[PDB]
């Protein structure tokens, strides 16, 4: 349709006829709105006029007309009839108009899929998601999500390699898209963001998908959304342990302060006071800070799957343990002193790796894990090894039933675990001694420590029995 | 030459800034504004329009961009359809500038 | 290029004042929310937000100007001027181009700052030689910020 | 899988040898030839609705000529259905 | 873009109205 | 008072239509009612879920019927797989062709679409119960099998208006023709009743 | 993420 050309006139004189045809069909369905297609069995007169009319339509060989009718069906929303044509003519017509409009591309893709041509649909959807057409972020998320699905299934005549490469590009773009969508939503809803800025954020984020650098620098880092920063380091395969840990430290501290604030507001309601202007009260005890913090760690863990570089257990577990000590998230407030260990075990950290780290914590005596607070470190080790023992015992029972002989990867216990418990007993003996000669009077934790000793000895016994042959005889009857 | 660019409902323009290097076809007023001379020495000017919803990129179009686009609409037309479009260019830019644009597009 | 969603979260989290602006010379935009500032590369499809929240009072103006020659390391390409209701703050900027075609932006502290005074600052402009001029909505007065590398017993690094 | 077995020809060149092999294959196999041809056809049939079109069309033909030269179980209903599925492809 | 570029040098103050 | 759950309704329906226990029932009871009565009238009302709940509380008594029924509820078009469909039909035909529990008979060949000739007149005494009994037995592509064409033709050809209009109730025949896709027959038929001309013309217009 | 502010020592010469 080159402008300035003089066939336009010829096209316009046909468009006036085609429009009038629309009115006829429109008035037809209108006149016969509520009329049944069959009465007493055979067809009515209102039905026959519908067939006679639509006959004339499908009996035409005017091509500009049939194009105008495809466009018209699309307009009125009749996916009913258009997807049921059969003809390629309509496919070929769509193949030209696809890279141009979202609605048309969706029709094309629908045609492909019903013909088991999933890969071709995934290609159209992906390109559309990367394009500069006016498409919203959420629609780009839907397009990518569909492409991902369609590229993950076999399409005949296309190599596995070509499928996987597309499925992979869609998966990466979908991950980034979801991040961008989380940002945009949070920023717009953020009470501490000026309206003037929000409109600006909506303009640059509710469109084509942006790079991970931009999302980090211009948005996630500026607004201190550290959880999203971490997801971004994951999606970018960001190799930088120090920055990752700095972000973990900021996330923990930010969450702690927020939980503290919410518990304060609550305490004011239960005392009669008034909350700051524009502060929605809490009608129910909010969670203690260590509970909200660990909630944050879980949400991220499930989103990244522990196999990431944003979960270096050797650095992250000591930091969380550090937090617990330095912020009195312990028995004084009614929390389980082993909560940090429980958290990472349920999360699915392998028992061997846990004990391995805890050993390092105990040997190096760093940051807060010093003096008599190593009492706490010993308790964590006791709890970790205890769970490990229980695991080995159940895996033994497990393999006696469903019979066979195996055990790969999983670290297996060595004498080092036994030695570790020996040293742990020494540390306790040392802490108890130092506690008995403190200035001001003996320490109050005498029996508390005597108990821990018994537990540790019990565990060394068990571990010694397993190590000593009771582990190779677990699938045997006693 | 003027045009109206419509922004969607809710778009409040905040600021507009140049993203490319400042335009200059010469070092003194005579010759300074000669867009035609620099069509192939520096990219067309682009401008970032900041709104409360995003940043829109607006690009200046050169004669060769207009000439190529216009000819792209003449691909499906007559021998006289091109001559008509070409005469528009000659009446505005003169014959030499128009034929030079055709050579460039070619 | 849509505004990142995280900026919308901060903007709608604004208590008193927000503002948007452009650094078109380097392909960056910025948003201020109260005493916090966020920059991002708008050409990038999923930008990361460069956050700067050292400021104590509401930001009223932000600008990117050339540096004063013979003051900073050659790798410093610009100076970021941040004006609040209490002071004006200078930050070193290095906007080095990347393989993708969008400048990589890193910020440097300077110890250069001056108390604002009684006159609002809503407009900041810079000259080719790095001179920084200020004006606002309190009066028609025009101020200039001076800064130098050396500290002196009779003169501060920034005036 | 069916391609590896080299039981049903898919290129016209293999029809002569595959047809001779059917003669001395265990009747426990010839019995299930009917269902194999139809599944294989219905397989190509499905992949068609999803150059490649020529390749499926060629293979479709191959199955028919094989079935035409093979006397087997329910050759009547099977040979007819096989031909119909090939017509819908075109 | 799924490639990150940190650049604290020249940002836009997130906590200020615009010039 | 609120429409009760199809299960409790059916239970409160069995109370009335069988106050005393019939001595020929089998497989015990469930919460005070024969297990097969509940299954039938639940399927008759169209709530397969309510019927499957009944099965879940009689797992031990019903034997292998559980895995068969659970497949019927899953498979669409109210049909089982040929393999499993064969397993149950042969079992019913083996030693349950004549069982003293009519509800048991009905359910089995409603699930297996068998014994098309036996109208299960013990439980399907109304006309709608017959139509519903058969439409759950029709099949699509040789023995003990009925198709819609045969059923629709078999009904009006052999048992014409005369059979279905002896009670001088015209709609009864109309429903037989209309619910079997024989719209033209039902329209002409109902168009002859001088009191129902209006209605038959319009049901023709709708179809038109 | 709060932007890392590299020191003045690198920034200004000499």
């Amino acid at each position: 349709k080159p402008a300035n050309d003089s066939r336009k006139k010829a096209f316009d004189e046909r468009k006036i006829c085609y429009n009038l045809i629309h009115q006829v069909l429109d008035k037809l369905e209108s006149d016969f709105a509520g009329e049944p297609e069959l009465v007493d069995g055979r067809p009515t007169l209102a039905a026959t006029k519908r067939m006679e009319a639509y006959n004339v339509v499908n009996d035409s060989s005017d091509e500009v007309f049939h194009f105008d009718m495809y466009e018209w069906y699309i307009e009125k929303g009749w996916t009913d009839r258009i997807l049921s044509i059969d003809s390629p003519h309509v496919i070929t017509y769509l193949q030209r108009l696809a890279e141009t409009d979202f609605r048309h591309a969706e029709l094309l893709c629908r045609f492909y899929t019903t013909r088991s041509r999933f890969f071709e649909a995934a290609q159209v959807q992906t390109n559309l998601a990367k394009s500069d057409l006016n498409i919203s972020l959420k629609d780009r998320i839907i397009l990518l999500s569909r492409a991902k699905g369609n590229a993950s299934v076999n399409t005949i005549g296309i190599s596995r390699q070509q499928q996987q490469q597309l499925n992979h590009e869609a998966s990466e773009l979908l991950e980034i898209a979801h991040i961008q969508d989380d940002l945009l939503e949070r920023l717009v809803a953020d009470p501490r963001i000026p309206e003037e800025r929000k409109a600006e954020i909506e303009e640059f984020l509710d469109g084509p998908i942006r790079t991970l650098t931009d999302l980090f620098n211009d948005y996630a880092d500026q607004a201190n959304y550290y959880d999203l920063c971490l997801l971004i380091f994951h999606a970018a395969d960001f190799h930088n342990p120090r920055t990752i840990m700095d972000t973990w430290n900021n996330l923990i501290n930010q969450s702690h302060f927020e939980a503290e604030q919410r518990r304060e507001y609550w305490e004011i309601v239960q005392a009669g006071g008034d909350l700051p202007a524009g502060v929605i009260a809490p009608i129910a005890e909010p969670p203690l800070p260590y509970v909200y913090v660990s909630q944050q760690i879980q949400l991220i863990a499930h989103r990244t799957s522990l196999d990431s570089l944003i979960f270096p257990v050797n650095s992250l577990l000591p930091v969380v343990c550090a937090y617990a000590i330095n912020n009195g998230q312990d028995a004084s407030i009614g929390a389980d002193p082993c909560w940090p260990i429980q958290l990472f075990l349920n999360l699915g950290v392998p028992h061997a790796l846990m004990v391995q780290v805890l050993e390092n914590v105990l040997d190096t005596q760093e940051a807060p894990f010093t003096g008599r607070r190593r009492k706490l470190v010993v308790q964590w080790i006791a709890m970790a090894v205890d769970m490990w023992v229980r695991e080995v015992e159940r895996r033994g029972a497990m393999a006696a039933a469903a019979a066979s002989g195996a055990s790969g990867s999983e670290a297996v216990m060595g004498s080092w675990v036994s030695e570790l418990l020996g040293r742990a007993d020494q540390v306790l003996t040392q802490i108890a001694g130092t506690g008995a000669t403190l200035r001001g009077g003996a320490a109050s934790d005498a029996e508390e420590i005597a108990s821990l000793r018994r537990t540790v000895k019990g565990l060394k016994r068990s571990v010694d029995m397993l190590l000593g042959g009771e582990m190779a005889r677990m699938s045997f009857f006693r | 030459q003027g045009t109206w660019i419509e922004l969607e409902n809710g778009n409040r323009t905040i600021e507009i800034g140049l993203t490319t290097a400042p335009f200059a076809a010469a070092k003194q007023p005579l010759g300074f504004g000669n867009e035609l001379a620099v069509q192939f020495d520096q990219v067309p000017g682009e401008f970032a329009v900041l709104t409360n919803t995003g940043v829109h990129i607006v690009r200046r179009r050169r004669l060769v961009d207009i000439f190529a686009k216009a000819l792209g609409n003449c691909v499906s037309a007559s021998d006289d359809a091109l001559e008509r479009e070409v005469r528009k260019f000659i009446n505005q830019y003169g014959r030499v500038e128009t034929i030079a644009a055709a050579l460039a597009v070619a | 290029h849509n505004i990142p969603d995280k900026v919308f979260e901060h903007l709608n989290a604004g208590e008193v004042f927000t503002k948007l602006g452009l650094f078109a010379e380097i392909g960056y935009a910025w948003a201020s929310i109260d005493s916090s500032l966020f920059l991002w590369d708008y050409t990038h499809p999923n930008p990361e937000l460069i956050g700067y929240e050292e400021a104590t009072h509401t930001i009223t103006a932000v600008a990117l100007v050339p540096p004063k020659p013979g003051v900073f390391v050659k790798t410093i390409t610009h100076v970021l001027v941040v004006a609040t209701t209490s002071e004006i703050i200078l930050l070193g900027v290095s906007a080095t181009p990347t393989p993708s075609g969008s400048k990589s932006l890193t910020l440097y502290s300077t110890r250069m700052s001056v108390h604002r005074g009684g006159s609002d600052v809503s407009f900041i402009v810079g000259t080719k030689d790095g001179r920084i001029f200020l004006g606002g909505e309190s009066d028609t007065d025009i101020h200039e910020i001076f800064y130098q590398q050396e500290e002196r017993w009779f003169s501060s690094r920034c005036g | 899988i069916i391609e590896r077995l080299k039981l049903v020809p898919l290129n016209q060149e293999s029809v002569e040898e595959r047809v001779a092999a059917f003669r001395n294959f265990s009747d426990e196999i010839r019995h299930n030839l009917s269902e194999v041809l139809l599944a294989t056809m219905n397989i190509l049939f499905t992949q068609f609705k999803r150059d490649r079109d020529s390749q499926l069309r060629s293979q479709a033909r191959t199955l028919i000529t094989f079935a035409g030269m093979i006397p087997y179980r329910t050759s009547g209903d099977t040979n007819a259905r096989l031909v119909q599925m090939e017509v819908l492809m075109n | 873009h799924k490639k990150l570029v940190i650049n604290k040098d020249m940002r836009t103050d997130l906590f200020s109205p615009p010039n | 008072g609120g429409v009760p759950g199809t299960y409790q309704l059916v239970r409160s329906f069995l109370n009335i239509k069988l106050p005393a226990p019939l001595p020929g029932l089998q497989d015990g009871e469930v919460e005070g009612h024969p297990v097969w009565a509940l299954i039938y009238y639940c399927m008759r009302c169209g709530d397969l879920l309510a019927a499957s709940q009944v099965v879940n509380r009689a797992q031990h008594q019903l034997g292998e019927f559980k895995t068969w029924f659970q497949e019927y509820m899953n498979s669409k078009d109210r049909r089982l797989s040929p393999a499993t469909e064969n397993k149950l039909r042969l079992h019913y035909r083996r030693a349950l062709r004549n069982n003293t529990d009519p509800y048991k008979r009905a359910v089995y060949c409603i699930i297996g679409r068998c014994d098309v000739t036996d109208n299960q007149s013990e439980v399907a005494d109304k006309t709608e119960d017959y139509l519903w009994l058969k439409l759950n037995q029709v099949c699509f592509d040789p023995q003990d099998r009925l198709t819609l064409s045969q059923f629709q033709k078999q009904l009006l050809e052999d048992y014409g208006e005369s059979h279905f209009t002896v009670n001088q109730q015209p709609f009864l025949y109309f429903q037989v023709l209309f619910l079997t896709a024989q719209f033209e027959a039902a329209v002409a038929f109902l168009f002859r009743m001088e009191r129902l001309r209006c209605h038959a013309v319009h049901v023709a217009l709708v179809l038109f | 993420r709060k932007a890392k502010l590299l020191p003045m020592e690198e920034a200004l010469l000499p």
